[PDB]
Parts: C-alpha cells; sequence; structure tokens
RNA sequence: GUAAGUUUAGAUUAUAGCCAAAAGAGGGAGCUCUUCUGGAACGGAAAAAACCUUUAAUAGUGAAUAAUUAACAACA
C-alpha cells in the first residue's frame, strides 16, 4: 500500500457520495439541442391550454384561460376595458415550461385581462380588548375590491 | 388530466397498503415513518381533515433490535386505576409476554393525541412474523425499505472481503 | 444524462438554459408505462354492490342487533363504534340546507 | 357595483380547468416491476 | 472602557476594509433593536438621533460629536461607510438616485440588472 | 444633535403602588429597611401582572427577521 493509503470505511468516506458534474463544452451543446427543438415547438403551436403565474401588487396569481381574480383595492380602470399585466415569471405548455431569471422578457410573453367589476369588501368586525370591553367598541371594515377576467396569453418563438 | 370527476377524486384520495418488516430493526425509527404512512403525511396534498391515512403492515416484530441496555432499561408504567393499581415492566418483560406490544406502545405515543389516533390505529397491521394473510398481500400497494442498514456478522463477512482485508499486525 | 431526476417514472425532463441565459426552459413529455411491466386483465370470467352486501352478511337471528351491526359495518371499514351511532334532532336542523360547492 | 350578493368569498380565485398535467394521484411517481408483478410475488 | 478599543490596527483595517487615510464622511446607521427596557439616557440620544423607527436609513456625518453620540448607542445601531462610486448627484439626477445595500449610491438607475 | 424654554396672571387634580435588578445599612441564614434603574405582548421562557424579543394600528390565501428548556467513569 501506497504512502498514507486510506481504505474506504465507515468513518473513511463521508455518507453522502462525491459525484461528477459532466463536461461543460458538451453540455452547452446539450443546451442549444433542447431550444433548437424547443423554438420549433413554439414555432409550430404544439399546446393547448397554458398556465402562467403574474405577481400583481403584493400577490402572485397562477392564471389560467377563463380565471377570475379578485384584487381586494381599486385600480381606477372602468369596466369592461382590457389591461396587460407586466409582471410573469412563469409560463407553461403541454410539454415545455419557460422560467424567467426572476423574469422572462417582455417580448416573449404578453398576458391581458380585463375589469369586470368594482366592488367593497363584505363588513369586518374589530374589537380591540380592554376592560369593560362595552358592546359599542365596534368598527367595521369595508375596504374596496375590484374583479378581473383573464382575457388571453400570447407567447411567440423569439428564443 | 382529462380523466373525469369522479374517478380522479377517488383516485387521489384513495388509501394505500404499506408493508414493514421490523426483522433487527428499532421500533423508534419504524414509528416515526410509520407514524408519517399511518396519519397520511406521506402525501403531497395531505389535509388535516381529509382522512387521508394510510394502511401500515409490520411483521417480524419479534426480532426487533433495541440500541443500548434499552431492553432491560426501558419500563413501561401503566395504572389499572384501582388502589394500589401501579404497574411497571421492563422492555424484556413486555417483550417476552407479547412480541407486538411494545411497537403498538410505541406508535401509539408517537401518533397525535386526537380523536384520529384510535381509527388510525385499527388501519394500523402488526404481525409477529412473517406470515400474513394473502388479501393484505393483494391490498399491499408497496414494501418500504428497512430504516436500519443491518450489520454483517463474522460469518456473515465473504471470504473475499477477509483477503482483501489486511493484517494490522503480525501475532 | 444531463438531467439531475430519474426520468423513468414521470416525465422525461430536459433541462437547457436559453442562449441568451435569461430563461430556464424545461421539456416534460409524458412516459408510458412498459408493455411488459404491466399485467393482463384477469383471464378468469359480479358487482361491488352485490361484494358489499356479502359483506354485511345477515346470518344470526335475521336481521342482527345495532350494536352487532354497528360492528359489523366498524369492522368492514376500519372506523370505530362511536361514528356509526346517530344523533339528536338539535343538531339534525343546524345542518345547512345548502352548501356551496365549487369546482 | 353588480347584483352579486355581498358575502365572504371563500375563494378569491375561480378556474374550470385548474390542472393541466393531471392532479397528482398515490401510482403518480411509483416505479413500475417487469410483467407487472406485485410485491412479494413469486410468480 | 479604554481608549485602546477605538484605535484600530492594521489588521483592522484589512478585515474592514478601511483606509486609515481619507476616512469616510458619512456614516449610515439603522436601528434594530428597542428601546424599552433602556435607561432614560439612552431613549434620549435615540430620539434627537432620529432612529426611531427600526431599519430607517440615515445619513450622519463622521464627526466627532456625531461619532460621542453615536458611539452611546452603537450597541443599538449598525455603522457603514457611504461610498460614492460615481461621485455626488447631480440637481437633474437627484431624482434617479438609489442606494444599494452594500453601500454604495448610484447617481443613475439604468433598471438594468447587475447581473 | 436638536425644539422648546424663562417670566407674569388664574387654577386645580395627583401626592398609597407591585415586582424585578443594582448600591448600601441593620444581620451572620435569610430576612428589615434606605437609595438608583426597569417593567405592564396579542411572541418567548410550560401555564407565567413584574424576566427576554418587541415603536402605534389598518385590509391582503405575500416576504425578510428577533427573543425563543434544553445540554452532550479519569492518569499519566
Amino acid at each position: 500500500y501506497p504512502q498514507g493509503y486510506v481504505p474506504k470505511t465507515s468513518l473513511s468516506s463521508p455518507p453522502w457520495q462525491e459525484v461528477v458534474l459532466p463536461d461543460p463544452v458538451e453540455e452547452t451543446r446539450h443546451h442549444a439541442e433542447v431550444v433548437k427543438r424547443v423554438n420549433e415547438l413554439i414555432a409550430t403551436g404544439q399546446y393547448g391550454r397554458l398556465f402562467a403565474v403574474v405577481h400583481f401588487a403584493s400577490h402572485q396569481w397562477k392564471v389560467t384561460a377563463e380565471d377570475l381574480i379578485l384584487i381586494e383595492n381599486e385600480l381606477d380602470i372602468k369596466c369592461g376595458e382590457r389591461i396587460r399585466l407586466e409582471k410573469v415569471l412563469l409560463v407553461g405548455a403541454d410539454n415545455f415550461t419557460l422560467l424567467g431569471k426572476p423574469l422572462l422578457r417582455k417580448e416573449l410573453v404578453r398576458v391581458e385581462a380585463t375589469v369586470i367589476e368594482k366592488t367593497e369588501s363584505w363588513p369586518k368586525i374589530n374589537m380591540k380588548f380592554r376592560k369593560r370591553k362595552n358592546f359599542r367598541k365596534k368598527k367595521i371594515i369595508v375596504n374596496p375590491q375590484t374583479i378581473l377576467r383573464i382575457n388571453t396569453i400570447e407567447i411567440a418563438p423569439r428564443l | 388530466s382529462s380523466f373525469s370527476r369522479a374517478p380522479q377524486q377517488w383516485a387521489t384520495f384513495a388509501r394505500m397498503w404499506y408493508l414493514l418488516d421490523g426483522k433487527m430493526q428499532p421500533p423508534g425509527k419504524l414509528a416515526v415513518i410509520a407514524s408519517n404512512k399511518l396519519q397520511g403525511l406521506n402525501k403531497p396534498v395531505y389535509h388535516q381533515l381529509s382522512d387521508c391515512g394510510d394502511h401500515v403492515v409490520i411483521i417480524n416484530t419479534r426480532h426487533i433490535a433495541f440500541s443500548g441496555n434499552k431492553w432491560e432499561q426501558k419500563v413501561y408504567s401503566s395504572h389499572t386505576g384501582y388502589p394500589g393499581g401501579f404497574r411497571q415492566v421492563t422492555a424484556a418483560q413486555l417483550h417476552r409476554k407479547d412480541p407486538v406490544a411494545i411497537v403498538k406502545l410505541a406508535i401509539y405515543g408517537m401518533l397525535p393525541k386526537n380523536l384520529h389516533r384510535r381509527t388510525m390505529m385499527q388501519r394500523l397491521h402488526l404481525f409477529p412474523d412473517e406470515d400474513i394473510p394473502e388479501d393484505i398481500l393483494k391490498n399491499l400497494v408497496e414494501e418500504l425499505p428497512q430504516p436500519r442498514r443491518v450489520p454483517k456478522r463474522l460469518d456473515e463477512y465473504t471470504q473475499e472481503e477477509i483477503e482483501a482485508f489486511p493484517r494490522v499486525w503480525t501475532p | 444524462t444531463y438531467s439531475s431526476l430519474p426520468d423513468d417514472y414521470n416525465c422525461q425532463v430536459d433541462l437547457a438554459l436559453t442562449a441568451d441565459g435569461r430563461t430556464i426552459v424545461c421539456y416534460h413529455p409524458s412516459v408510458d408505462i412498459p408493455y411488459e411491466h404491466t399485467k393482463p386483465i384477469p383471464q378468469p370470467d359480479e358487482t361491488h354492490e352485490q361484494i358489499l352486501k356479502a359483506k354485511l352478511e345477515v346470518r344470526k337471528s335475521k336481521q342482527l342487533e345495532q350494536g352487532p351491526m354497528i360492528e359489523q359495518l366498524s369492522k368492514v371499514f376500519y372506523t370505530t363504534k362511536h361514528r356509526w351511532y346517530p344523533h339528536g334532532q338539535y343538531h339534525n336542523r343546524r345542518k345547512k340546507l345548502n352548501p356551496p360547492r365549487d369546482r | 357595483q353588480s347584483g352579486l350578493d355581498v358575502i365572504r368569498i371563500r375563494k378569491p380565485f375561480h378556474t374550470d380547468n385548474p390542472s393541466i398535467q393531471g392532479q397528482w394521484h398515490p401510482f403518480t411517481n411509483k416505479r413500475t416491476a417487469l410483467h407487472g408483478l406485485r410485491p412479494r410475488e413469486l410468480r | 472602557i479604554p481608549d485602546k478599543v477605538f484605535q484600530p490596527k492594521p489588521e483592522d483595517h484589512e478585515k474592514y476594509g478601511g483606509d486609515p487615510q481619507n476616512p469616510h464622511k458619512l456614516h449610515i446607521v439603522t436601528r434594530i433593536r428597542s428601546t424599552k427596557r433602556r435607561p432614560y439616557w439612552e431613549k434620549d440620544t435615540i430620539k434627537m438621533l432620529g432612529l426611531q423607527k427600526a431599519h430607517s436609513p440615515q445619513i450622519h456625518k463622521n464627526i466627532p460629536s456625531v461619532n460621542a453620540k453615536l458611539k452611546v448607542v452603537k450597541h443599538l445601531i449598525r455603522i457603514q461607510p457611504l461610498k460614492l462610486p460615481q461621485g455626488l448627484p447631480t440637481e437633474e439626477t437627484m431624482s434617479s438616485t438609489c442606494l444599494k445595500s452594500t453601500g454604495e449610491l448610484v447617481v443613475q438607475w439604468h433598471l438594468k440588472p447587475v447581473e
């Protein structure tokens, strides 16, 4: 046995097993090959229903055709007017998906929805705790609301 | 995808049967896994009120192994409820009286202290030996690897391994 | 073998950064079970309702008593007897007549 | 405002096709065996 | 406390990356703890410094009076030296300024990822 | 660094804590006092007025964090 040779044993090796990653040059070729097929897939329109994740206000909304989204605040936009959401991080297809880093390019994805209704929130009861609470120490919250209907999701082969 | 609503609900909410081998396996590690399977925590859509628990089958409970001296040091305490009804039994004595009692007690204690625990115990099947009813095998969907890898004995070691192993010192 | 996860169970996963590098593309074509790894339909030539009726067999004293009936029901479904017991009128009336159902 | 009743809404999202790739079921991600042999089957 | 604590060493300069010459002009201080259950003098200093809100950015000069005041409240603040890679902002660019967490105040925001 | 302060005129109410933690004095345990400091969660320490993290309070099926009952036989 050569100098400083340690046979593998329970304590010689860690419980985890070391792995070797593939070489980059061939791996980069794999990256392009997948992209070329995907670009054809987008060009061929080989997809049906699509789902897109859109970040609006302080919330992330996964979206699909015919979806209805309620926003708990006013938008200042008249009902029946189509609007485009500008922050989309993910879109899905039948056999493929696109992931933003952290967002996709505006050219690749365009999403439009329409405002359906402007409404408020049903009363919410707020009552702080105090000795001798009494029944008249009550406050109601009717914060505004708005309704949005998803109209279209558009993608193009702009890879 | 594209399946009918009711069949999809039936499949998603269906209960699965699992088989566990207790030979030379610590019940505590098995109990932790058993609780996960019994309660239904092994599903991605687990919910507290969905009653998604799964059937667990445990065999070879007679041959379980306890680390350290837990066989003689671990004492189970129960009270009949009458004066002087306090009973203390060591783990070794309990195993001699009933091989399956220890496993059931550990699982019961690990399980949540709620009404659903009693129902979960019904779904649990404990067999002292390898014998199982055939219908259970048909119900059984998958078997789970033993939590603890069993060390080999000197006789179990292969002859080739002995040759490979060097002699540290010469007597 | 660029994918880091097995492709044999759910679907083949092909991970590829875009040329610009701004996007990560995942291609997930579904994989069907091999023919050799499936079992044939039962060759030998009964409705589940009949099986359910047979399971809750009426054998002793014609129809069995409520307790044994609950026990027989409990055994079949691996449930406790407490679940099967009825409830009083007070709570029964309280039950909502028109529960909402979405999707 | 619309004629729709103003009461608490359980879910702020309505979709008629929640699933596109199929809903998860227990058989998902479970590896098969040659001849579809069930566990412990000697064959 | 001995004054040696505030006398830096060459190793200390390397660790904190502060040049003994051309010392940084402005301190960045943010409150990260509560003044409740603290003596009155500590409470007064925080109010005087304007750090009423926690995690609130404040621009202050690296002068002895500020340095003396900051030392009193040292444990309740985080001190970072301000850096101006592009120099002081101009009047036209005053609306395009942006301060990064690294301590660099850019005078032009181009809305492009640093990557 | 910061925005209150002094004087003149009119006028009352409050003027009894609790516990923790320091400094003393009686003392020798522990107590008994005098003096200084802090406190009044919806979080945590098991439940926990008095300890720790906590600037007010608003809707949201968001996000980053603070304190946080656990800890790993001896001989040259």
